[PDB]
DNA sequence: TTAGAGAATTGGAGAGTGTGTTTTTTTTTTTTTTT
DNA sequence: CACACACTCTCCAATTCTCTAA
């Protein structure tokens, strides 16, 4: 029935630290990282109450998400009384109240980080997965409360951003000066282009020669992260049988070899890429979590950097450096991919079908090439070995 | 010649006079009145001795001062788990190490009033927390009743500071812990006894009911208790 | 039928 | 849908007028113009709907296009009077000054006037004050200057060679300047068709944020006046004067001192001292205040019964009651929370008509200079000659003049004939011929004959303007006597048949507004001081004086002591003084009403102890406590006969008011 | 309408408008006429009022009037303050009202949190503490503007309470509204609002008495000025903030020392009182070329021309590095480049290239070393020092901490972002410690994924280590790997070594104890710290570039010292990696800087292989 | 003009409709990161 | 649930008013 506009390309990128009153009901490009989620609530679109002392229908009126619609006096009589909606001629719209918070990259190192709630109207909801990074352009509105207050014992108001598009900028942090609320969708003629291109000779060699364009030699490393880049095909052998379709690669190597930065541009050049280094990722980071919320009190299972990664890559430098108990919770979702969680009474199957590129560093931080390569790393074959 | 207000008097002095001692006992009885006549004696017998002695002085400035007397050395050092109900308002010796202090607690003492449609301001003086409001603007003019919005930051407030004074260790019985009591500080000898000195404090042993509920007027039957200081040592 | 230059030239105070 | 085509038509007359980046006239501007006028006449007087103005406002014309056409045309018009289609640049500022006054002129809202007009008068009345906001501080006010080129146009030519036509763009021009500084805030006008609430009205401030009071006050227009050089306009203008410009002109230099005092003028860090003396005052006055409040808190519960007659024990709290027994004796007066019915009641431009003592508008000790020497120079050019213009029109149309005429007219005249006298008084550089032209014994018996005439049809406000010039009269006889046959003519017509109208007002009025009882005791102090150097009896004019009435309306001053000021007791106290001992007469002045007024005197909450007001009232009362108590102590019936009031009957009435 | 008026108020407003138009005050100048010019140029709306100023006219008198009665006097200081902006100039008030906050600082005398009474309520203070926490910045109703339901007539400039206060009554007389109001959000007008929480100052803190904390309120642009943490000296009225929850508010109700009540709006229930500042000024106590030099003042710029134009310019910042320090050029050349840095240059796929040069001071326990750290510390801006004994719960980077959800604690190598991060004990911190600034030494970032949180965090810090050799006294029989328990990859990443020991020479002690005893009798340097620290700022701006004869010579410098650092029978490199080009590319551009040459000549790159020569000889 | 017979209006008690509570986060498991 | 509060709905006799009284 409607057709909506999500504006891209604002200008003027501001932070929940810089809002002020000047840019109350004006549109503003905040960019956080999304902390809550409600679930997709229904809303309703056209409130048209009935009267219940003298009439049977009221005004289509607007409901703003934002304050309750205010009947007031009716038409019919002036008469004030109780009013509730008509199931007859009603219609629906979704509604979701993500909660921004300012980006741990973005915020003054050790000071608090600011949040603002953010409303996503239909057609925006579940656009946004919780932990992810978002640049959010919307309207800056602000709606009064009587319990801010109450509490502050001032006449003041809470501010609130009703979401116009999202962005997502988790996994391409390094791609600024791009446009569109999407970097990786193409235009019929760049399709046209991909399938002029595609038909050369030597096309691979082009595709591997240009995976680290400003890294020279390491031919093979480059050959093998296109690879893992474009993945294969995960085959499903009648439903019951099931094989992994993304290639998992290790950079083993000496230091100042740049296989941090290849890491590095594999962050920046895959769709869905999340960086996890050495001991710094424990084990139900890596893959999920559950946790008691602090609101509604109970166990809530929450993914990590292989769910958030899920039909992408994930990177992780300095592999031989994590803890072994933090090593191993990553060898179920690296060959079944699925993550199984069965903590607190929260039993289910994740879904985390990433592709490991991992970069160790030998014993020694040499590798010794008179030796086997199990005698260079402290890593075993199970995990050799996928 | 230092221009003070509060007097340290002691209380053995009345009974050393002869005329005093119906007066002492009214004290030890009567703590609120005897301590206001004191007070405006204090106040008429300086303002008599400006004047007699010829020592030229603003008598408007020494009028203006509020001068106080602070009866010290009442009696007995009575103890906190012997105060029996029948010593309400009766002036106390009591004995203790304080444990902590809020804050100053600002108390109203004189409202102020704008008439919102004339712009007319009068104070109205305020008697045992009570606001007793103009029924209509004072002036004839526009005498426009229920016209009147406090104005909060233009009243005349007082300082409060309760303290949480504690049974002193050398006299609780050694079976159960030390009891407390909570001290009221005002107008002066606020921050006057930071936490963790002893004291030797004066005042009278006073009751309040407490609201059961904040919206109704019920109050509960047990009027928690605690003491109006009047000096501390 | 206004020109793209009286959108420029607000009427309405706000 | 009536209403959002008219708004439809206003954007697009907007937005086809043109813009900015200077302005540019679209095509067919006059054209666009005329219909405008057309449409504003038309539902403004025909058909009586005060929206067009509306839309208008809205779409801020006034300040988006019909300044900067005047501002664009000052320009072109000062290049031209200084180089040496003019017809055409010409003819554009006439439409757009006639509709600049016609959207300035103010509202009036009358019982016959409808719905619509009284729903849009509290709604436009703030738009007024927006047009005049933008005005005076659009660079310094230039538009005036345009204005006073669509006078200068017509007035160059001879006046025997004046235009029949012409003559009415005199008026409409000079109307533009009466009606930008008449715009004053209005009145919130409160549905009283159910009970008000436990809360009044929460804001009576009228403003809309764009309109400040700063930036409306009459002194941004004095200002505004002295910048724009349009002192020299208003003096050529009235140095001319030997009809059309009579009338409009009665007010136009009227409006900015219709209610500004002359007290302001002379002073009597320089705005410093004045502030240290308040803020001494204010001192003074807190510390009266905290003589009550009690050394602790209020909780400390002081708690005492008076021992009162019959043995009574009735309890009154506050430690402050243990000081004094008065004390007490007032806390248990102010405990009652019973209370009784008090009572109570502008039309035309607000001013005396409805303006208290102390609204003094601040000035700027430069612009307070130049309005100075401003009226000075407008009396030593015209003052008395535009008096003689008009006499003529006055002598005329005596029914036909609206109530509008007379406060317009009135007050100007009180206000410069008590101005010119004063600064006489306070300088000898003025001679009182400068004033004295006002004399003539037709203006004297006219206004005297509508002064009468607005009594008998309850026209209060119509005889308060009157009254004002009554008391001047008088001023200006004594001042032409002491300071010298022509001063007998007007001040020998009030024997018999003007006694009964000045001796009925003080014993009527005192059910009224303040200043309507502050005239008369002006009116009495003067005349019984203007017959003091000839005595047609000295002993028979205060005889009809000294009535209870009279007593009550000079009592019920005194209860506001609040705000009289040194002048205003000074004058009712000087009444009973000044019959102390010459007419004894203390009989009548035996009511309660005046003993608890001393009682306030004396008390330190009411008058200044630093001031010289309560040093003689404080003996003169210590010589009323000895005359009461004389009076008193020899007859015991008189005790109780002191709170009710006199009595009717023969042998009473010389054996208690005279004591045989 | 009749308003009686003040006098005393009007008479206030004038002295003000007085003492804002025509102070004229060290050649005679109207401070705050061009104060207010200023305002007008930049649009905004703050006048700093200095205290002093006001005091010194009208002989104190109007100071008494504005600190005794500010509450009340604060409306006509506005209306003053509105004729004098008008008057001389009307660009103030599409229309957009100019809400004005005058502000007063420079008070005689300070209070503190303890100091509050609240006989002065309603009075300018200077209170001072220390800010621990700061809310949001939310918008507060300043001026509402209601819309009644019916007739849609227009109420305007209602003001505004502590309440949610609305207009009662219509102005016109065909309305029936006493509750029912729309508020217009748009014609309405807002202020910045924020809540600091400070406290008692640690050193006017009773001995066992807890601190006192007050609640101020910040608006309008005195917002976010106060940090947590930074002791901050407010200034303002104070004010005492009711509980509105007793007033009655629309939304919420009455929720349950001593209560006054009475009012009409109370009805049976009682109102309770806060004492809260309310700030008015708030102040601390605790870049191309041209743009750069704009900012700087004529006198400065004189003295700036006079070092960039020196022959010896190099020397004598070389010299002037830590004074206090005798001896030991080697390491104050090293210390001075750290600070100028190298160029953070960004490839075009995205790769970050590190600009950032790392030190590390080896040397015996008795030497200098933590007086370079606390020099550089001192000295370079946005700079920490910390240990390797690892004291806070977050460690050297960073760490996630529950809240009874998780949060980053900041560590030290992030307080340190785009600065210098002086790392002491750099041997004490264990080797599971130092596997964790392994990526933030090299690709300056710390990635954290613990549990619900995951995050890419920015460490842009140069690291200044000072490491005890192991066995505590150094030992020449090793290299430099023997003497260190620091492993290859973390030696590596570190571009200068600087080792620095107590050799036992009897001469030696004699000139150090007559420098030490001389410093503590009393230095002379030829550059002051506020001299040089101009002359850095100046030089950062610079971005050195590489001639091309200059790239032949560091190709060639680079192929000798992986030529003379090859071992093993294969040839395989263990010492100089590719760091180590990029290290002789990042002391180039420093060395450039220090000279204040856009251009980088094969002298700069023979002068940064020296230095990287010099601290791997060591055998 | 005075003491006294007639109209005319509206505030202070009360009928009544709808409110507002009492009302709670301890202690005990389970997880997770550091220690 | 019900007792107490806040407040809209509703209502006669004491308080004000102006035509006919002395
Ligand atoms: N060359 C020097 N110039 C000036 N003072 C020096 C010099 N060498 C040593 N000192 C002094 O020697 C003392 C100790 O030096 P530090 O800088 O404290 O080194 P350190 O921290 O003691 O070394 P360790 O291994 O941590 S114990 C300080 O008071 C220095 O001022
Ligand atoms: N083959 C290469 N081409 C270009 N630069 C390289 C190459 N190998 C290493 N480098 C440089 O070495 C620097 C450090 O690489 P690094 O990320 O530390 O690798 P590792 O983590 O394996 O030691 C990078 O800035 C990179 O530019
Ligand atoms: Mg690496
Ligand atoms: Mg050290
Ligand atoms: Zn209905
Ligand atoms: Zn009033
Ligand atoms: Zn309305």
């Amino acid at each position: 029935s409607e057709i909506h506009v999500r504006i891209s390309d604002f200008p003027t990128i501001y932070s929940l630290r810089e809002l002020r009153e000047s840019n109350l009901s004006s549109l503003v490009r905040v960019t956080g990282v999304v902390t809550r989620r409600t679930g997709v609530f229904p809303q309703l679109k056209y409130v048209k109450f009935n009267c219940l002392k003298c009439g049977s229908i009221l005004g289509p009126f607007f409901q703003d998400s934002n304050e309750e619609i205010r009947i007031s006096f009716c038409t019919n009589c002036k008469s004030k009384g109780p009013f509730r909606v008509n199931g007859e001629k009603t219609v629906y719209r979704n509604y979701q109240r993500v909660t921004l918070q300012e980006a741990p990259g973005t915020v003054p190192p050790g000071r608090l980080p600011r949040h603002r709630e953010v409303i996503l109207l239909a057609d925006l909801v579940d656009v946004s997965k919780p932990g992810e990074e978002v640049e959010v352009t919307g309207i800056y509105k602000n709606n009064y409360d009587g319990n801010l207050n109450a509490k502050n014992g001032f006449p003041v108001f809470a501010t609130i951003i009703e979401a116009n598009s999202i962005k997502r900028r988790e996994g391409n942090t390094a791609n600024e000066g791009e446009e569109g609320l999407d970097v990786f969708s193409w235009t019929e003629e760049e399709e046209r282009e991909f399938r002029k291109i595609s038909r050369d000779r030597g096309i691979i060699d082009k595709i591997i020669s240009s995976m680290a364009p400003s890294i020279y030699g390491h031919r093979d490393i480059k050959t093998a992260v296109a690879c893992s880049l474009f993945g294969g095909v995960p085959k499903n052998v009648n439903g019951k049988h099931s094989i992994r379709g993304d290639i998992n690669v290790l950079l083993l190597g000496d230091p100042g070899t740049a296989k941090s930065q290849i890491l590095k541009y594999v962050e920046k050049t895959a769709h869905r890429a999340v960086f996890a280094t050495g001991q710094g990722a424990s084990a139900v980071g890596l893959t999920a979590s559950v946790r008691k919320d602090p609101i509604t009190k109970e166990w809530t299972l929450e993914g990590g950097a292989l769910v958030l990664a899920d039909k992408g890559v994930c990177l992780i430098d300095e592999f031989d450096k994590m803890n072994d108990q933090d090593r191993t919770s990553i060898h179920e979702a690296m060959e079944q991919q699925s993550i199984s969680i069965s903590k607190a009474g929260i039993v289910t199957t994740l879904q985390a079908r990433c592709s490991i590129i991992a970069a160790a560093n030998p014993n020694g931080g040499r590798y010794n090439s008179t030796l086997p390569l199990a005698q260079n790393v402290s890593l075993t074959e199970p995990i050799l070995s996928r | 010649e230092l221009g003070t207000s509060n007097l340290n008097l002691d209380a053995r002095n009345l009974l050393a006079y002869k005329q005093t001692e119906d007066l002492y006992h009214q004290l030890l009885n009567y703590p609120q009145e005897v301590i206001s006549i004191m007070d405006q004696t204090i106040k008429d017998c300086m303002v008599s001795l400006i004047v007699d002695n010829n020592l030229d002085y603003d008598l408007d400035e020494i009028e203006t001062k509020f001068y106080k007397v602070r009866p010290y050395n009442v009696g007995s050092c009575k103890g906190m788990r012997e105060l029996n109900p029948n010593d309400i308002d009766k002036l106390i010796n009591l004995k203790g190490l304080v444990l902590r202090s809020t804050p100053v607690i600002p108390d109203m003492k004189v409202a102020f009033f704008k008439c919102n449609v004339c712009d007319h301001t009068m104070a109205v003086e305020i008697d045992r927390g009570v606001i007793q409001e103009p029924a209509r603007c004072e002036r004839i003019d526009c005498n426009e009743p229920n016209s009147m919005s406090l104005i909060h930051n233009r009243c005349s407030f007082a300082d409060k500071q309760v303290i949480k004074l504690q049974e002193t260790p050398d006299f609780v019985p050694d079976g159960q812990t030390p009891h407390s009591i909570s001290l009221c500080v005002y107008d002066e000898l606020v921050d006057s006894c930071r936490a963790g000195d002893r004291i030797e404090v004066t005042g009278t042993f006073r009751s309040i009911p407490i609201r059961a509920n904040s919206r109704q007027r019920v109050l509960k039957s047990l009027y928690k208790t605690y003491v109006d200081v009047v000096h501390v040592k | 039928e206004l020109t793209l230059e009286s959108l420029s030239n607000v009427k309405a105070n706000s | 849908f009536s209403l959002t085509v008219l708004r439809a038509r206003i954007a697009l007359l907007a937005t086809a007028i043109g813009g900015p980046p200077p302005y540019k006239l679209g095509d067919d501007c006059l054209a666009c113009l005329k219909d405008l006028k057309r449409w504003f006449k038309l539902v403004d007087d025909q058909q009586k709907r005060w929206d067009v103005a509306m839309a208008v406002a809205e779409y801020r014309i006034l300040t988006d296009d019909l300044l900067p056409i005047l501002i664009d045309w000052e320009n072109k018009c000062s290049l031209a009077a200084k180089l040496a289609n003019k017809a055409y640049y010409d003819k554009i500022a006439l439409n757009c000054l006639q509709l600049l006054v016609l959207m300035t002129w103010p509202l009036i809202v009358t019982e016959q006037s409808s719905s619509n007009q009284i729903t849009l008068y509290g709604e436009l009345k703030k738009h007024q004050l927006v047009y005049k906001k933008t005005i005076l501080s659009m660079e310094s006010g230039k538009v005036l200057r345009a204005a006073i080129r669509l006078a200068l146009d017509v007035i160059k030519i001879d006046r025997l060679s004046r235009t029949p036509r012409d003559n009415m763009v005199l008026k409409l021009v000079l109307n533009f300047f009466r009606n930008v500084i008449a715009i004053e805030p209005g009145e919130f006008t409160i549905n009283t068709k159910k009970s008000m609430p436990k809360k009044g009205i929460t804001s009576i401030d009228t403003l809309p944020p764009n309109v400040s009071m700063d930036d409306i006050s009459l002194n941004t227009v004095i200002s505004s006046f002295h910048k724009n050089k349009v002192f020299g306009f208003l003096l050529t203008l009235t140095s001319s004067l030997s009809d059309f410009i009579n009338i409009p002109l009665l007010e136009i230099m009227f409006y900015f001192t219709k209610d500004v005092n002359q007290e302001l003028l002379f002073p009597r860090t320089s705005a410093g001292f004045e502030l240290s003396k308040l803020l001494q005052k204010e001192h003074q006055m807190r510390k009266n205040v905290i003589k009550h409040t009690s050394a602790r808190h209020s909780r400390f519960g002081g708690l005492l019964s008076i021992q009162t007659p019959d043995k009574t024990r009735l309890t009154v709290s506050g430690s402050q009651a243990l000081v004094d027994e008065k004390i007490a004796l007032q806390k248990l007066d102010d405990s009652k929370k019973w209370n009784k019915r008090i009572i109570k009641k502008e039309g035309l431009p607000n001013s005396l008509l409805n303006s208290q003592t102390g609204k003094a508008i601040f000035f700027t000790e430069s612009n307070g200079k130049h309005f100075k020497e401003f009226i000075n120079n407008f009396i030593d050019s015209g003052f008395n000659i535009l008096l003689h213009s008009v006499t003529n029109y006055f002598t005329t149309e005596q029914d036909r003049m609206v109530t509008l005429e007379q406060v317009e007219y009135l007050l100007f005249f009180a206000w410069f004939v008590k101005y010119q006298l004063l600064r006489s008084k306070i300088d000898n550089s003025a001679d009182i011929k400068q004033v004295s032209e006002a004399l003539k014994e037709v203006t004297f018996i006219l206004v005297s004959s509508l002064l009468r005439s607005a009594y008998d049809l309850k026209n209060w406000t119509v005889t308060h303007a009157g009254m004002i010039a009554f008391n001047e009269l008088l001023n200006l006889v004594s001042r032409t006597k002491a300071a010298q046959d022509i001063e007998f003519i007007v001040s020998r017509l009030f024997s018999d048949e003007r006694i009964q109208l000045l001796s009925n007002l003080p014993k009527i009025g005192s059910k009224y507004s303040l200043q309507f009882m502050k005239s008369c005791i002006e009116l009495t102090h003067s005349v019984l001081k203007v017959l003091e150097q000839y005595s047609v009896n000295f002993q028979k004019v205060q005889a009809n004086y000294m009535t209870e009435p009279v007593i009550e309306t000079y009592i019920n001053f005194l209860e506001r002591f609040r705000e009289l000021e040194d002048d205003s007791i000074k004058k009712v106290f000087s009444f009973f003084h000044r019959v102390f001992v010459q007419a004894k007469e203390q009989a009548l002045l035996f009511r309660f009403d005046l003993i608890i007024l001393l009682r306030e005197m004396l008390s330190p909450d009411g008058l200044d102890r630093m001031s010289r007001s309560r040093k003689y009232v404080s003996q003169f009362s210590d010589y009323f406590l000895a005359r009461l108590k004389k009076r008193l102590k020899k007859s015991p019936a008189w005790f109780v006969g002191l709170l009710f009031p006199p009595l009717h009957n023969s042998e009473v009435g010389f054996y208690q008011r005279y004591g045989e | 309408v009749k308003k009686v008026d003040d006098v005393t108020g009007e008479k206030v407003r004038e002295a003000f408008e007085q003492f804002l138009e025509d102070f004229s005050v060290g050649e005679v100048e109207k401070v705050y006429r061009a104060q207010i010019e200023f305002m007008k140029i930049y649009d905004l709306n703050t006048i700093y009022i200095d205290y002093q100023h006001l005091s010194m006219r009208e002989n104190g008198a109007l100071a008494m009037a504005i600190s005794e009665q500010y509450y009340r006097f604060l409306p006509f200081l506005q209306k003053g303050l509105r004729r004098v902006v008008r008057k001389y100039a009307p660009e103030l008030l599409e229309q957009t009202e100019r809400v004005f906050q005058i502000s007063f600082f420079n008070l005689p005398t300070v209070h503190r949190i303890r100091d509050i009474r609240s006989e002065k309520i309603g009075s300018l203070l200077s209170i001072s503490g220390t800010v621990t926490r700061t809310s949001e910045v939310r918008p507060e109703l300043y001026k509402a503007s209601f819309t009644c339901d019916m007739c849609r007539a227009i109420v305007d400039n209602v003001e505004q309470s502590f309440k949610y206060t609305e207009p009662t009554f219509c102005p016109n007389p065909s309305c029936e509204n006493r509750a029912f109001w729309t508020l217009n959000v748009t014609r309405s007008r807002f202020l910045d609002w924020q809540k600091v929480r400070i406290q008692e100052n640690a050193n006017e803190i009773p001995t066992g008495s807890m601190p006192r904390t007050l609640d101020v309120i910040l608006r309008g642009d005195s917002v976010e000025r106060a940090k947590p943490g930074d002791r901050c000296k407010f200034t303002g009225v104070e004010i005492v903030v009711p509980d509105v929850t007793q007033l009655g508010l629309p939304g919420v109700k009455p929720s349950s020392n001593s209560g006054v009540t009475g009012l009409r709006s109370l009805g049976v229930r009682d109102l309770t009182y806060k004492i809260s500042f309310l700030a008015c000024h708030v102040i601390s106590i605790g870049r191309d070329q041209e743009v750069f030099l704009n900012s700087l003042s004529s006198d400065e710029i004189n003295e700036l021309k006079e070092m960039v134009k020196d022959e010896h310019i190099y020397d004598k910042l070389v010299r002037s590095i830590a004074p206090a320090v005798f001896g030991h050029e080697a390491v104050k050349k090293g210390i001075l480049l750290q600070m100028l840095g190298g160029v953070h240059k960004s490839t075009v796929e995205g790769i970050k290239l590190r600009g950032d040069i790392n030190i590390c001071v080896v040397g015996d326990p008795s030497t200098s070393k933590s007086q370079f750290l606390k020099y550089v510390v001192g000295f370079a801006p946005r700079s920490v020092y910390t240990s390797g004994k690892a004291s806070s719960a977050a460690g050297l980077t960073a760490a996630v901490v529950r809240d009874e959800d998780y949060t980053i604690e900041a560590g030290a190598l992030m307080l340190a972002d785009n600065g210098i991060c002086c790392i002491d004990e750099f041997d004490k911190m264990d080797i599971s410690d130092q596997v964790a600034i392994h990526e933030a030494m090299e690709q300056q970032t710390i990635s954290i994924a613990k549990a619900g949180i995951h995050a890419t965090l920015n460490a842009r810090t140069s690291i200044l280590a000072a490491a005890n050799p192991v066995g505590g006294r150094y030992n020449r029989k090793l290299s430099l790997r023997g003497n260190l328990n620091m492993t290859a990859p973390i030696m590596s990443r570190f571009d200068l070594f600087f080792v620095i020991l107590d050799d036992c020479n009897e001469k030696i002690d004699t000139e150090l104890a007559s420098h030490i005893v001389d410093l503590h009798m009393k230095i002379e340097p030829p550059f002051s710290a506020e001299q040089l620290r101009r002359y850095i700022k100046y030089a950062r701006t610079f971005k050195p570039i590489l001639t091309k004869e200059a790239r032949s010579y560091l190709v060639e410098k680079y192929k000798e010292l992986r030529k003379d650092d090859a071992q093993g029978f294969s040839r395989s490199s263990y010492r100089i990696t590719v760091r180590q080009l990029e290290s002789m590319i990042r002391l180039s551009e420093a060395i450039a800087r220090a000279n204040c040459v856009d251009e980088i000549t094969p002298s700069f790159i023979a002068e940064a292989y020296d230095l990287l020569r010099q601290s791997i000889i060591r055998v």
